[PDB]
């Protein structure tokens, strides 16, 4: 059965989405980030994150598949994420639903 | 490194409707879906005892129409009550995502919005569920009068009459998705029956 | 609505039950056949009681006595079905072959 | 009343910052400030409850010292104006910018008439007050009210 | 030939409650969200992800009370037209019946005492 | 007044092919049925919403409208506004057509309540003995809302809807003959112009058998286990959302309301204010008819209402107490009763 | 000719169709769920071509025992035994269908060459509407001994029942 980690704008599970549903596969290792549009997102930073997280299971991991791993992963993109957004690449989405800012408020930089 | 975290500017801004026919259409559904919010019963901690009072007799919250539910499918409303640690966390985005999309959230308490108490020198504790959920209503204080809870409806339901008819695409899911191959080599599952019939408890060793 | 359509109707599930009791894999998917068989003459009965013998009905009380007897049969069906699953864990009806 | 056409639009068009006396049950004012988005207007409700000055959380760029927790020793933000961000973060075709007070029975006289001065100077800039009361939603001009 | 005169109003009213949940249903669909396909498709096991194998380990605990059902079942229909022609009937012919019932009370009494 | 006739002439003075015009009454009552029985079903919610907090010195909706009485209105339009979602590994055709099994036979045996002679739909010969038999239909529904889940769960608990639907229809049975007995026939307005000056003081012990039969067909809290909110989360409900939770909601609620018109027209009678009625003509005819209507309702109403209250004063029963009611109570006393009916009517035939 | 005929005529035709196209997805269709369920359609279908020949007590009966007690007896005893429907294949699985096609397809002729070759004997009288109370004087004038001997029929089925499922 499904092994995730579930924080908010990340969720990666350990199968292989074929039309909705996941399919535990043992390696497929599917990412499903910001379902919610807590962000707006473009083309070269969403492939950053891609990239990060390519680097981040390959690169280190050698150890078991237990969920504890998985959820180490989602904070470092998760932390990764907020350099995104506080660097200035991508923001906040603006639109008339929650606005929340479970990240930050804007700040100045000064 | 002007504006951190910055707000996006927007463009193609929305395209809201005018006619009368329709937004008075509008006002009939946002009341329905208003004047029947159908919690689910979600209790971890003291927030839902107060939560239970607020079903008693004292003051109930029947009125204005909310029925406490058991499952997720058929309710509306997740009045998050009680600490969310670390491991019954995928136990509430499993809640809430189990649901359908036109849902709610209540966030009541300290220590599910920042972690309140255990906001600090805790390690299992998650230090706000807006970081599990979208939190629309934030209500503070450990345990609150359950009566505050119901200001904290009052400004829910003066935020569902907020929405619009032809702005529902704000509520679906994009699905920015990737896929892996990795080597991390699979465990067993510890985590099965095996309570009375494992073969350690009827058995003194040598 | 002819007398001879309903006996026509009545052949043909009566054709079509005997196709799912030959063709059958399965051995709770026959006693569905043949409920369809009793059904089938069931339907013929009614067809003679209306057109033929009406004023004194004698063809519907002897379809009451089938569907009687075709329940309790299908009930002692499915308690041997019940049984055999019990031993072999399967109803697998070509796999009952105990003869060479 | 069961139906209102967009003469509230009106009203707050002309005198730029109104009061809502609405019942304490929250469920028949939401559809005014659909009434206002319908036309172009964009919405900020921040909860007076938590403004301070009204100077420096509007106008001016003010500072917000975070919660530290013996962690973290004290740090502070800047966040910046209310009113000079949103009312730059707009659409193209962007009416104005109005501004909801849930909570204005906890705010004072000065405040309420600062709120009504600031209507004219800062012109795509509207504001409304949902001072709760009346069993029916009815509105008055915030100039009015006071004084 | 048709002597029932009590219907036509049977057929266009299993017509009409046929007609109002496919109705009601598909004036459903045209007004909600879409389907919000990835995870909410997933099974309600309380919040925890079913465990595997998914099994229900049998039992006849519900079986054979359909089958005493199906006895006692078939039993009534053999009933309504007694007490119908009961007038017509009189004696001779309760007597007879109470033979029928007797010997249903003797499955009951099987039925009971295991 | 006989509006039939009525409608029909004066449709037939401009013509409109008479055989046309018969058919053309058909739909009006047909849908004046739905009509009340959207409004017993409403009614009911919002009785047992008001009553079960009358009980426990609550208030129930007051803000929805003055008095709650727009709350199901509310759910209604909001359950019909609800995404859908169809799980898994559920199948389509069976999910969206189980509540449809089980919610149309309820609608559908509307075809016999009377309230007030010529003021119903079709007096069928058969009548009671219909709804004995759909009734009968609802654990196939049952059954298939638990089949077509991937949900353990629900299947569980679905299959103990068919084991006391499946286990209070024998009873259920045996009352309504033992009024079959005195009305020479099943028909309803038989079975009630029987009475003309009442069958509960000849069957005591049946009416407790058909309203205990009754009250457990999957409706109310001295059983209702397939929904045992506090046993098992919604039993095969668990799963449905939207409106299809609503044609469940609404099963429930029509077949209490059924239930209550049926017990009125059966042991007490959709007329007779308690006095031999008719000893005392178009303006009085619609007077009767009013009356007739207004205590058929007041009896219906008292049945609903002490069916709602056995839901808050009687806790739930595993499911081997209740079985133990079905074969062990009702049964041997719906037979007894029965061969008691059979031997006095064949003693004293007169009064039955 | 005529609009009170007409409806019996399209009825029919509707049902007859229900019933027969029921019947084929109850023996052609691999799952046996769906089987089932279709099997209740043609039951309920049935009695309602029932109630077009003056039989209604029957059709009664037939939605209440049948589609109401046998059907759900079914949909138990199926659950009883599904295991996922692992059957391999025969070579010979095409043959005895064609045998049995061929097989049943002739009788259907047969006795289609019977049905439109006899001259039955129409009897031109309206039926009568009470098949209830007839039915009753039947049970105790002539058919007597079926009604006391299918007594201790379903006596011996329930003995029987009862002790070929019981678990030990
Ligand atoms: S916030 Fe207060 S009431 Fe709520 S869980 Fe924490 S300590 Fe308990």
């Amino acid at each position: 059965m499904l092994l995730k980690s579930t924080t908010r704008h990340v969720h990666i599970y350990a199968g292989h989405v074929v039309d909705g549903e996941v399919h535990p596969d043992t390696e497929t290792l599917t990412l499903n980030v910001d379902p919610d549009n807590e962000l707006e997102w473009n083309e070269a930073a969403l492939a950053k994150v891609e990239a990060k997280f390519r680097e981040l299971v390959a690169n280190a991991a050698g150890e078991d598949l237990t969920e504890y791993n998985l959820r180490r992963i989602g904070s470092d993109l998760e932390h990764f994420i907020r350099s995104l957004l506080m660097q200035g690449e991508i923001g906040y989405n603006l639109n008339s639903r929650v606005r929340n800012y479970s990240l930050g408020i804007p700040r100045v930089n000064h | 490194p002007a504006i951190l975290n910055p707000i996006a500017r927007p463009e193609v801004p929305q395209e809201l409707a005018e006619n009368i026919i329709l937004t008075s259409l509008n006002d009939v559904y946002d009341w329905a879906r208003l004047s029947s919010l159908w919690p689910l019963m979600y209790g971890t901690a003291c927030c839902f005892i107060e939560f239970a009072a607020m079903i008693g007799s004292r003051f109930d919250f029947d009125r204005f129409g909310l029925v406490p539910r058991n499952s997720p499918r058929q309710a509306d409303l997740i009045i998050t009550s009680g600490t969310i640690t670390m491991k019954m966390a995928p136990a509430l985005v499993r809640l809430y995502e189990q649901m359908p999309s036109p849902k709610y959230v209540i966030a009541m308490g300290a220590c599910t919005i920042t972690g309140g108490m255990f906001s600090s020198d805790s390690y299992s504790a998650v230090r706000g569920v807006d970081k599990l959920i979208p939190v629309d209503v934030y209500l503070p204080g450990c345990p609150p009068r359950p009566e505050a809870i119901m200001d904290a409806i009052v400004k829910l339901r003066k935020k569902i009459a907020n929405e619009h008819i032809n702005e529902r695409g704000n509520l679906a899911q994009t699905h920015r998705l990737f896929t892996a191959k990795h080597k991390m080599k699979p465990v067993p599952p510890i985590l099965t029956g095996q309570y009375l019939n494992a073969p350690s408890r009827q058995a003194p060793p040598p | 609505m002819q007398l001879t359509y309903v006996l026509i109707l009545a052949a043909l599930l009566f054709c079509i039950g005997i196709y799912g009791l030959v063709t059958s894999r399965n051995a709770v998917r026959v006693l569905m056949s043949i409920e369809l068989l009793l059904n089938a003459v069931n339907l013929n009965l009614i067809g003679f009681a209306n057109y033929l013998d009406g004023q004194q009905i004698k063809g519907q009380v002897f379809a009451v006595f089938v569907i009687t007897v075709a329940a309790a049969e299908a009930a002692v069906g499915l308690a041997i079905i019940l049984a055999i699953y019990r031993n072999r864990d399967t109803v697998d009806m070509e796999k009952f072959n105990l003869l060479k | 009343g069961l139906l209102a056409g967009y003469q509230f639009v009106k009203d707050l068009e002309s005198a730029g910052a109104l009061a809502l006396f609405v019942p304490p049950e929250g469920g028949f004012e939401g559809r005014y400030q659909r009434r206002l988005r319908s036309k172009g207007y964009t919405t900020l409700p921040m909860s007076a409850p938590g403004l301070g000055d009204l100077a420096a959380y509007l106008t001016q760029e003010h500072g917000i010292r975070p919660a530290h927790t013996g962690k973290e020793d004290i740090r502070v933000y800047f966040q910046p104006p209310l009113v000079t961000y949103h009312l730059e973060n707009l659409p193209p075709n962007a009416k104005g910018l109005v501004l909801w007070l849930i909570d204005g029975k906890r705010l004072s006289k000065q405040e309420f008439a600062y709120l009504a001065q600031l209507t004219q100077t800062l012109p795509k800039f509207k504001v409304v007050v949902e001072v709760g009361g009346d069993r029916v939603v009815r509105w008055e001009p915030l100039a009015d009210w006071v004084a | 030939v048709f002597v029932l005169s009590g219907y036509e109003y049977f057929l266009g009213f299993l017509i009409i409650c046929s007609l109002v949940p496919v109705l009601a249903l598909a004036a459903s669909a045209l007004l909600r969200p879409k389907s919000g396909r990835m995870i909410r498709l997933t099974t309600y096991e309380s919040g925890m992800e079913p465990i595997g194998g998914a099994w229900i380990q049998f039992n006849v605990r519900y079986y054979m009370f359909a089958l005493v059902f199906v006895i006692f079942d078939v039993e009534t229909v053999f009933l309504y037209p007694w007490a119908v022609a009961f007038h017509q009937l009189g004696l001779l012919a309760f007597i007879e019946a109470l033979i029928f019932i007797a010997i249903l009370v003797v499955a009951l009494v099987y039925a009971w005492r295991k | 007044i006989d509006l039939q006739g009525q409608f029909i002439s004066a449709l037939q003075s401009l013509g409109l092919s008479h055989d046309l015009a018969k058919l053309l009454w058909l739909p009006l009552p047909m849908l004046m049925m739905l009509i009340v029985a959207t409004v017993g079903v409403l009614v009911a919610v919002w009785l047992e919403r008001k009553i079960s907090a009358a009980v426990q010195q609550r208030i129930g909706p007051e803000y929805i409208g003055p008095l709650g009485i727009l709350a199901p209105l509310a759910d209604g339009l909001k359950l019909i506004f609800k995404e859908d979602v169809l799980p898994a590994n559920s199948d389509r055709w069976l999910f969206t057509l189980g509540p449809a099994v089980v919610v149309i036979p309820v609608f559908l045996s509307y075809i016999i309540v009377p309230f007030g002679q010529n003021l119903l739909i079709s007096n069928l010969a058969m009548g009671v003995f219909l709804w004995i038999a759909l009734s009968s239909i609802a654990p196939i529904g049952l059954l298939m809302a638990g089949y077509a889940s991937n949900n353990k769960y629900s299947l569980l608990g679905g299959l103990r809807a068919a084991a006391q639907s499946i286990s209070y229809e024998i009873p259920l049975a045996l009352a309504v003959l033992a009024v079959a007995m005195m009305s020479n026939g099943l028909g309803t307005v038989e079975i009630v112009e029987q009475q003309s000056q009442w069958n509960v003081w000849r069957q005591p012990i049946g009416f407790l058998v058909f309203w205990i039969a009754a009250l457990a067909e999957c409706e109310r809290l001295p059983f209702d286990l397939p929904e045992a909110e506090e046993e098992l989360v919604a039993g095969y409900q668990t799963e449905y959302a939207g409106m299809k939770f609503a044609l469940f909601y609404l099963g429930a609620y029509v077949n209490l309301v059924l239930s209550a018109l049926l017990v009125s027209v059966l042991y007490f009678g959709g007329w007779s204010f308690p006095i031999p009625l008719e000893t005392i003509n178009p303006f009085l005819q619609i007077a009767f008819a009013v009356l007739g209507i207004t205590m058929t309702l007041i009896k219906a109403y008292f049945f609903v209402f002490l069916a709602i209250l056995l839901r808050w004063t009687v806790p739930r029963v595993r499911i081997d107490q209740l079985l133990d009611l079905g074969w062990k109570f009702l049964l041997p006393v719906g037979l007894v009763n029965l061969l008691l009916t059979a031997g006095l009517k064949l003693a004293f035939p007169v009064a039955f | 000719m005529d609009l009170a005929t007409l409806t019996q005529t399209i009825t029919f035709f509707a049902l007859a169709a229900a019933v027969i196209i029921a019947a084929l997805g109850v023996v052609l269709l691999d799952n046996v769920v769906y089987s089932a369920f279709l099997l209740g359609g043609v039951f309920l279908s049935i009695a309602g071509l029932y109630i077009l020949m003056n039989a209604d007590f029957v059709s009664a009966a037939q939605i209440l025992i049948y589609v109401g007690a046998v059907n759900v007896l079914i949909l138990f005893a199926i659950m009883l035994v599904n295991k996922r429907e692992t059957y391999t294949p025969v070579p010979g699985r095409w043959l005895r269908q064609g045998g049995a096609a061929v097989v049943s397809l002739g009788v259907f002729a047969l006795l289609t060459k019977m049905i439109l070759q006899t001259p039955w004997q129409l009897s031109s009288v309206p039926p009568t509407p009470d098949s209830i109370t007839t039915i009753g004087q039947h049970f105790f004038s002539d058919f007597l001994l079926p009604f006391e001997l299918a007594s201790v029929l379903l006596l011996m089925a329930l003995i029987g029942a009862v002790v070929l499922a019981r678990r030990e």
